[PDB]
């Protein structure tokens, strides 16, 4: 009754039809590394880190938005799977400059954890590393658009859930700037909920900005107050 | 025959395309609709 | 040192001109390199005897 | 079969390369267009599909996928949502011109081709996406559609038959990437030109949410003559799989570069010296050959002495065959400068969805600039081999692979010239 | 390469060399490094408190 | 007040215990005397989102910007 | 090159900008070609209508297009930043485009660049000290079959040489427009050798065609 067989590392599992490869691999416990995907946002194919080699298909296919035909064998630990991941991590670290001390999301970046646990060790490419003039989104959200990896996660959240429609891609090639063309404040509801969506340290909180880092501070359960939602 | 039977486009000015679009707009099937007229109406 | 930027931090010139050097430097001095789950014993010949670490 | 083939007249595909009789619905009717095609449309469109799949019409536009299997995928059972035919006419891959001359001289054969294609798959309208650079010939195509609707044989109750069908023109705005499969579709959607992911197919979800298809100018232009001419006798032109004619054009570097219709099987030496003037400096002067527009690795002299112009021999020569640039470049110039110019082109025209083509075209731009100035050690040329092994098969569209391949052409064939350029700059540094 | 005084540095005709990145606290094995950081109205990030226990320093 | 540190009368605040399953947490907390608050565990809720279902013909889910 | 707005008034809405009701009838034809339901897809033809109305576009043009096509304007800012036709800087009347990538540079485009330079006077990428001579070099226009090519406003020019370039610039100063085709004879894209192509006026539908 609506079941599809996928073989993840030889282990068979039945999956509801119409889902993705990534939901099956997370169902059996594997975390395929990802940037552009998020469970509350519609899928794009930008960030490319989701690659995985299905057997007998020589193109390594994206797994963030792969529909599930019947009877797969999905190998997350083959050779060219690892080579594709090392390659994409080798490409991302060019146009993202050295700021990991003065960054605000140093302790909980995504590039850093995935560059340890999946990436390379010795880079290439001597010159390069373009720079972008900073933006002024609003006085509640501090914005440096040089650390932006153009992951295209903020724009989909804006245009779907926020609907304020003041974020856009501009340009082509290496020169793709994410932001407002027209020098206008993005001051609305849930404008503060972009600083945790932005998976690199390019969008952060204004009054918190340069105080602490995610290892000294300790976590504690608490409740949303001043609201009825909780 | 070895003569350029074009050059009818010798002097098509920059509004001739849009005037011709107006010229060819009629006698046309009604461009089918689907529910809403826009996703934000 | 070793041929691996996931164990020892790289040296100064590459740290000042890379990206991966700064990333591995930063995470290697906050978190530290991960160690696979396992129980080992060894003991070497200290001059006092078998200095064992488990 | 055939003894390697050559040119033949009155079995040519389209008339009026330049300056023939007139430009008129009646002139095309006298030449052989618009001829009794209601009986073509009412014999049964599934017979047209069988005719296409039997004739072996190879697909064009830099893909090489067969036309017949694709349009057999284009026979979905009809829903309330209609189906659209989209004729691409964007003119990319420098060394380009395959359809400019056609769309200026005889657009009526394109109109009848998209009419036959729209009746073939149950489609309802043909959107013709022209590159925006082409105001003159676009207005000529507009006057062609004007005269077609003024004769009234297409439109509604078309060809005297109860089957309505319309033909529209949407202009481009200047991009290589609009010519692709699905960035085309979102360029029609009003969004900025960016492709979509391939396992959700444009034959399934397409123009705004209707199943549609996309074809080249040449395949749609030959498509009425496939119906009204001999099945498998069109396939008498060339080898077994790759069959029919193709517009082999020398655009570039000979005496008087130009365009000719030829068969599939044709010797490249005959193509060069017998159809476009002569070689500048003789056959000994030429350095190398590119086929395939510009999305194809180069071909040296010793390979092209024997390897004739065919798809199977070029894929076994690690190359893909396309249109209009089947050309030589001379020994007197810097092919390193030419390839770096091509990489600057692929930087200037590319979107930035996939991080691989963006970052890799950045690296290859800076590295090929440093190779024109000779500013490296051969670890870097092997590094360029590494990056072109990693970009290949990691993107959405084909522009990433098309940017990866000229690096592999340069490395696989002109290695010692790179070594000597680097040694020249080594002596300049030393 | 002796390890002595615990002195700071400053740029050539420039500013404080520390940018308050807490790595010295993250590697201080008796946690003598205590950092509390604040920025200023200029734009460049800074500190408030940078303290060392000379008891807990172990060199 | 001499430095600006954080001094506390909390010996036990630095403890944390890493367990495999909830049953042994219950058993260990009942064994070692002190009371305990069991808060429950919430799974990532499986949602059905896909590409061609996001870019349809008539549905209002249409990103209009990518 | 400066892909943020950066006002500099004579911009900075509301700039005075409006069309003709005749152009509104053109707009009704343009959104009559498209199917209803996805009405907002005419941003590119409407904005190109604005570009051929006013040769450069201000931001109030984009706001007017947002008024007509009832969408939030950020889509229009995306499209205006994306493509290459929409010259968002204020430039002059006539517009020189020197195309040069792969055949064009090896067919002596540098002599063409030097000819445009030492006759016009101003450096590449810039403009002139009036309107009507804005020079850019560009990538492939499509018409690869001949010399490194010149596009002026909806006009192609092939088979170049510096004396014909001086002719073209002199005729732009005199205002007279040249032909819409190449030079060196050959009224279309021709084999300039010995008629290697088809020669004879063809038969037509008369001979044996398979049931047609
Ligand atoms: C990178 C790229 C560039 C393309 N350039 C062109 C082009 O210049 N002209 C064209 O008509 N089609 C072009 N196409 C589309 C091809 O014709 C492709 O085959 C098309 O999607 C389907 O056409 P077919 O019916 O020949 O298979 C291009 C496709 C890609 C992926
Ligand atoms: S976003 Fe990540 S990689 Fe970039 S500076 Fe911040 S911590 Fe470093
Ligand atoms: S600003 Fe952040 S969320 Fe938006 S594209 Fe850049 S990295 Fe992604
Ligand atoms: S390969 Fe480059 S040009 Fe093609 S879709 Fe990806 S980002 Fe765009
Ligand atoms: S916080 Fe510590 S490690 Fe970082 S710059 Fe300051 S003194 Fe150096
Ligand atoms: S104990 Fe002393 S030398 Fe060691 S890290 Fe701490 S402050 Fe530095
Ligand atoms: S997860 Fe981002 S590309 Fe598939
Ligand atoms: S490259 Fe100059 S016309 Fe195509």
């Amino acid at each position: 009754s609506n079941l599809i067989e996928v073989f993840v590392d030889g282990q068979s599992v039945m999956v509801e039809p119409g889902t993705t490869v990534l939901q099956a691999c997370e169902k059996v416990g594997m975390q395929i590394p990802r940037f552009c995907y998020h469970e509350r946002l519609s899928v794009a194919g930008n960030c490319r880190m989701c690659l995985v080699e299905i057997e007998k298909a020589p193109k390594v296919v994206a797994a963030c938005a792969m529909p599930v035909m019947k009877g797969w064998n999905i190998l997350t630990n083959s050779e060219k799977t690892k080579k594709a991941r090392e390659g994409v991590m080798e490409f991302l670290l060019a146009n993202h400059p050295l700021d990991c001390p003065i960054c605000d999301q140093g302790g909980e970046c995504d590039l850093q954890d995935q560059s340890m646990m999946f990436g390379s060790d010795r880079s290439r490419f001597l010159e390069g590393k373009r720079a972008v003039e900073d933006k002024n989104i609003g006085p509640l959200v501090k914005t440096i658009m040089t650390r932006c990896i153009q992951c295209t996660r903020c724009i989909r959240f804006a245009s779907e859930i926020a609907g304020v429609d003041d974020l856009g891609t501009t340009g082509r090639g290496n020169d793709m700037q994410v932001g407002t063309y027209i020098e206008k404040m993005f001051m609305s509801e849930l404008s503060g909920n972009i600083i945790d969506i932005c998976p690199v340290g390019a969008l952060t909180s204004k009054p918190y900005a340069f105080t602490a880092r995610p290892w000294e501070t300790r976590k504690t359960e608490s409740i949303d107050v001043m609201d009825a939602v909780g | 025959n070895t003569t350029y039977k074009n050059l009818q486009h010798h002097d098509y000015s920059t509004y001739t395309f849009l005037d011709l679009n107006l010229d060819l707009s009629k006698f046309r099937m009604p461009q089918p609709s689907s529910g809403r007229e826009s996703p934000r109406h | 040192k070793v041929d691996d930027a996931k164990v020892s931090p790289p040296k100064r010139a590459e740290m000042k001109t890379s990206m991966e050097s700064l990333i591995h430097h930063f995470k290697l001095y906050t978190e530290g390199y991960q160690v696979p789950p396992g129980a080992t014993y060894t003991a070497i010949e200290a001059p006092k005897g078998e200095f064992g670490v488990y | 079969k055939t003894s390697f083939g050559s040119l033949k007249d009155e079995d040519r595909i389209f008339t009026n390369l330049y300056g023939r009789h007139d430009w008129r619905l009646k002139g095309a009717q006298s030449r052989g267009d618009w001829y009794k095609t209601k009986e073509i449309l009412l014999k049964g469109p599934d017979w047209i599909l069988g005719e296409v799949k039997t004739s072996g019409l190879r697909g064009r536009g830099g893909a090489g996928f067969p036309t017949g299997l694709k349009w057999s995928f284009m026979n979905k059972p009809s829903d309330g949502r209609p189906k659209y035919l989209v004729v691409n006419a964007d003119e990319g891959e420098p060394g380009t011109c395959k359809d400019r001359e056609i769309i200026r001289h005889d657009p009526h054969k394109l109109v009848e081709g998209c009419l036959v294609g729209g009746r073939a798959m149950g489609a309802r309208a043909a959107y013709i996406y022209i590159r925006g650079e082409f105001y003159n010939e676009a207005s000529n195509l507009q006057v062609a559609i004007r005269e077609a609707y003024e004769a009234g044989l297409i439109g509604k109750n078309a060809c005297g038959s109860g089957y309505d069908f319309d033909v529209f023109v949407v202009r481009g705005a200047g991009a290589y990437i609009c010519g692709e499969e699905t960035a085309l579709i979102e360029s029609i959607e009003g969004k900025q030109g960016k492709p979509r992911l391939k396992p959700p197919f444009p034959a399934d979800v397409g123009v705004f949410g209707c199943p549609t298809t996309v074809a080249n100018v040449e395949t749609v232009a030959v498509s009425p003559t496939i119906c009204r001419r001999g099945g498998a006798w069109f396939a008498s032109f060339g080898r077994e799989r790759n069959s029919g004619t193709k517009l082999f054009n020398i655009s570039g570097h000979v005496n008087n570069p130009c365009t000719v219709e030829e068969e599939m099987s044709v010797p490249l030496k005959e193509l060069i010296e017998k159809h476009a003037g002569g070689v500048t400096g003789g056959w000994d002067n030429l350095l190398a050959v590119i086929p395939g527009g510009s999305s194809t690795p180069l071909i040296p002299k010793s390979v092209c002495e024997t390897v004739l112009m065919d798809f199977d021999a070029l894929i076994q020569a690690q190359t893909g065959l396309g249109t209009a640039a089947v050309i030589v470049m001379d020994r007197s110039t810097d092919i390193v400068k030419a390839i770096a110019r091509l990489i600057e082109f692929y930087k200037h025209e590319s979107c930035g969805q996939c991080t691989p083509c963006r970052e890799g075209v950045d690296w290859m731009n800076k590295v090929m600039a440093r190779f024109v100035r000779g500013d490296a050690r051969p670890a870097e040329i092997d590094s360029l081999w590494e990056i072109s092994k990693q970009i290949e098969g990691h993107t959405i569209c084909a522009l990433g692979d098309g940017a990866a391949w000229p690096v592999q052409g340069l490395i696989r064939h002109f290695r010692p010239e790179l070594e000597e350029r680097m040694q020249r700059f080594a002596q300049q540094h030393q | 390469r002796f390890r002595g005084e615990h002195a700071l540095r400053r740029y050539p005709s420039g500013e404080e060399r520390c940018i308050a990145c807490k790595l010295c606290e993250a590697v201080c094995p008796a946690q003598a490094i205590t950092i509390e950081a604040e920025p200023r109205a200029d734009g460049s990030r800074r500190t408030t408190r940078y303290d060392i226990d000379m008891t807990k320093c172990i060199y | 007040p001499l430095m600006g540190w954080a001094s506390t009368a909390d010996p036990l605040s630095n403890l944390v215990l890493t367990f495999s399953t909830k049953e042994d947490a219950i058993a260990f907390a009942e064994k070692n005397g002190w009371s305990y608050d069991v808060e429950e565990r919430k799974v990532p809720k499986p949602k059905s989102k896909s590409y061609g279902a996001n870019f349809s013909w008539n549905k209002r889910t249409r990103v209009s910007t990518k | 090159a400066l892909f943020v707005h950066r006002d500099t008034p004579k911009n900075n809405p509301e700039t005075p900008f409006d069309f003709t009701p005749e152009n509104y009838k053109r707009i009704e034809a343009i959104v009559k070609n498209y199917p209803e339901g996805h009405k907002a897809a005419a941003v590119l033809p409407v904005l190109d209508l604005a570009q051929r109305q006013n040769g450069w576009l201000p931001i109030s043009a984009m706001n007017k297009v947002a008024e007509i096509l009832q969408v939030p304007p950020m889509r229009v800012y995306e499209v205006a930043t994306f493509y290459t036709m929409y010259n968002r800087k204020p430039v002059g009347k006539y517009h020189i485009q020197v195309c040069t990538t792969t055949p064009c540079m090896l067919r002596n485009s540098d002599s063409i660049l030097e000819a445009i330079q030492k006759k016009l006077g101003i450096k590449v990428g810039e403009t002139t000290p009036d309107k009507l001579f804005t020079l850019i070099e560009v990538e492939c226009l499509g018409a690869c079959v001949n010399a490194p090519m010149v596009q002026i406003n909806d006009n192609y020019y092939e088979d170049l040489t510096p004396k014909d370039i001086e002719e073209i610039i002199d005729e732009l100063k005199a205002g007279k427009i040249p032909k819409p085709g190449p030079r060196s004879g050959r009224f279309s894209c021709e084999p300039a050798g010995g008629l290697t192509s088809l020669t004879e006026p063809p038969k037509g539908p008369g001979f044996g065609v398979q049931a047609g």
